[PDB]
């Protein structure tokens, strides 16, 4: 899972 | 004007009112999609724009499953976003007609894949709005839509 620069955690 | 249909939350984890077991979003944006959402990637743009705007989001679609559903739940728990998802009311042609009704009631625009619309290209102007939204296990109630 990654984390967008704005903090959204996703696969 | 307001509306109500027999479609409950797609996950009990969208609940934000433990005591009653309901979901209540205040002044939220409303996304209307005529497709099934399984990959969150195509959602990031609209989600970011809504998160940055500081408003909750109600998603009405064919379905929201897999990783998609899971990331929405985990990031609402983490306070990055605040969203709730339910399936569109009815079936077949009736579903399309009702989805369009909600759009008109809330000033939103149905992101129809049939006519070739891309969710990645969805904007805030395409989202609907209302004063309040209440969701429980069996129903969804839209209160005073724009």
């Amino acid at each position: 899972w990654m984390t967008t620069p704005w903090g959204f955690l996703h696969p | 004007e307001g509306m109500q249909f027999d479609r409950g939350y797609l996950s009990p984890y969208f609940i934000n009112k433990p005591e009653t077991g309901a979901v209540e979003l205040e002044s939220p944006f409303i996304l209307l999609a005529d497709k099934k959402i399984s990959n969150i990637r195509e959602m990031l743009p609209v989600l970011e724009a809504v998160a940055k705007a500081g408003k909750p989001l109600l998603i009405i679609a064919e379905d929201v499953e897999g990783e998609a559903l899971a990331t929405l739940v985990v990031n609402t728990m983490r306070g990055i976003v605040k969203v709730a998802a339910v399936k569109a009311p009815g079936f077949g042609d009736r579903r399309k007609a009702m989805l369009q009704d909600i759009a008109t009631l809330t000033g939103g625009t149905v992101i129809s894949e049939e006519i070739g619309m891309e969710l990645e290209k969805a904007t805030l102007e395409d989202l609907g709005q209302a004063k309040r939204v209440v969701i429980n296990k069996d129903t969804t109630t839209i209160i005073d839509g724009v």
